[PDB]
């Protein structure tokens, strides 16, 4: 199958600059009966991808001129002369040349903001849930920039990877932000056993973690 | 103006299959190809098979063999059914009209959520998330609710009835074995809480159930 290679995987930027995106495949995508088939797609949020150019560089109607698209062979690229706040979201490539059809891996166009540490909450399994038999930490790491973020779970200082399931918000299309949620499992026979609970959070903002922590006993 | 309807369900059992319709308007199946792609979070857009406007199919050769595309011209008909799906099919899928030869037309589905599991409807457990005992104390103070063994999807979550509306993140849902894990947070000045009363309420529509939950110091 033909490989579609997009990069950047992502873009940050803000309103009134430049972008530029790339779309590199394994082969050169030929014509069909004089056509060639290369698209790009921008899908917003909770949306269905809409096409923004076809045949390599011809706007689709309704698609403002800001938008253009060029390159031939295996190498093509989409440019936006003038990001709007519209322009948002994720681009993909597509070939219609070489069956099977390819689209590729997705460039997201996202907007720049100041830099934001995130809010650290913590909360210790509710005494409902310890009556039901099970323990769950939450740890909220809530209105940071940039994406970038890693959360270490500590019981009693010892790392923990089982039983953690993270979940992450989309860019917040207020503040431009993330927020994300990690909840380590246990049974209440495990969570008694020990008394340090601990959610480390590393980001950019600082090479020192954001530490939120509670003892078993209080 | 130009539009492709799609209708299907959104739970199919593991082993079973996929019958999507997509219902044409503005434009002749006699005219144009139809194709079917799906789009999931491991994997992004794969493009699955095509039925052309005289009437051939290609499919996907990772697909062809429980993969099958049928239309009706007159009735603007675009059929598509896919046996044997199992827990890595659960994707969103899309007919669309794509690899694009002239200025008009190009639209795709609104995409069908497509879940694969053979879990049965399940109320969520709802529980309150104060903070510890000993938590610092901040202007700020977030208070949670999670939300946990529920099936299928969604569960709505609000704050004092919806009162409480900015300052909220409730989280996407994540698979926890074969049920759903939400949680959703709530930011209030600390002077408010708990002199003013703070409620998670969390509606699951598939079990009839409807639950209030008030966030109280432990
Ligand atoms: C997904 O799961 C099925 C059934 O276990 C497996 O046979 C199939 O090849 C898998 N597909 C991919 C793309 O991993």
């Amino acid at each position: 199958d033909i490989l579609m290679n997009q990069t950047p995987l992502s873009l940050p930027v803000s309103l009134g600059d430049q972008a530029s995106i790339s779309c590199r495949s394994s082969q050169y995508i030929v014509h069909r009966n004089g056509n060639t088939y290369l698209e790009w797609y921008l899908q917003k949020p909770g949306q269905s991808p809409k096409l923004l150019i076809y045949k390599v560089s011809n706007r689709f109607s309704g698609v403002p001129d800001r938008f253009s698209g060029s390159g031939s062979g295996t190498d093509f690229t989409l440019k936006i002369s003038r990001v709007e706040a519209e322009d948002l979201g994720v681009y993909y490539c597509f070939q219609g040349s070489h069956v099977p059809y390819t689209f590729g891996g997705g460039t997201k166009l996202e907007l720049k903001r100041a830099d934001a540490a995130p809010t650290v909450s913590i909360f210790p399994p509710s005494s409902e849930q310890l009556t039901s038999g099970g323990a769950s930490v939450v740890c909220f790491l809530n209105n940071f920039y940039p994406k970038d973020i890693n959360v270490k779970w500590k019981i009693d200082g010892s790392e923990r990877q089982n039983g953690v399931l993270n979940s992450w918000t989309d860019q917040d299309s207020k503040d431009s932000t993330y927020s994300m949620s990690s909840t380590l499992t246990l049974t209440k026979d495990e969570y008694e056993r020990h008394n340090s609970y601990t959610c480390e959070a590393t980001h950019k903002t600082s090479t020192s973690p954001i530490v939120k922590s509670f003892n078993r006993n209080e | 103006q130009v539009q492709l309807k799609e209708s299907g369900p959104g739970l199919v059992q593991p082993s079973q299959s996929l019958s999507i319709t997509c219902t044409v308007s503005g434009f002749s199946l006699t005219t144009y190809g139809v194709h079917w792609v799906r789009q999931s979070p491991g994997k992004g857009l794969e493009w699955l098979g095509v039925i052309w406007s005289g009437g051939s199919t290609d499919y996907n050769a990772a697909f062809i063999s429980r993969l099958s595309i049928s239309k009706d011209n007159s009735k603007s008909h675009v059929f598509f059914k896919m046996n044997s799906l199992q827990a890595n099919d659960t994707a969103i899928y899309y007919c669309a009209r794509m690899r694009i030869t002239t200025d008009w037309f190009a639209y795709w589905g609104q995409g069908t959520l497509v879940t694969v599991s053979a879990a049965k409807t399940t109320p969520p457990s709802v529980y309150p998330l104060a903070p510890g005992s000993a938590a610092q104390t901040n202007s700020m103070v977030t208070l949670g609710c999670l939300v946990k063994g529920y099936f299928p999807e969604p569960v709505t979550v609000t704050w004092n009835s919806g009162s409480l509306s900015s300052g909220v993140h409730t989280f996407p849902a994540v698979l926890q074995s074969d049920l759903y894990t939400l949680s959703s947070s709530v930011t209030v000045p600390s002077s408010t809480w708990p002199s003013e009363t703070v409620t998670c309420n969390v509606a699951h529509p598939a079990s009839s159930t409807k639950v209030d939950k008030k966030i109280v110091p432990r």
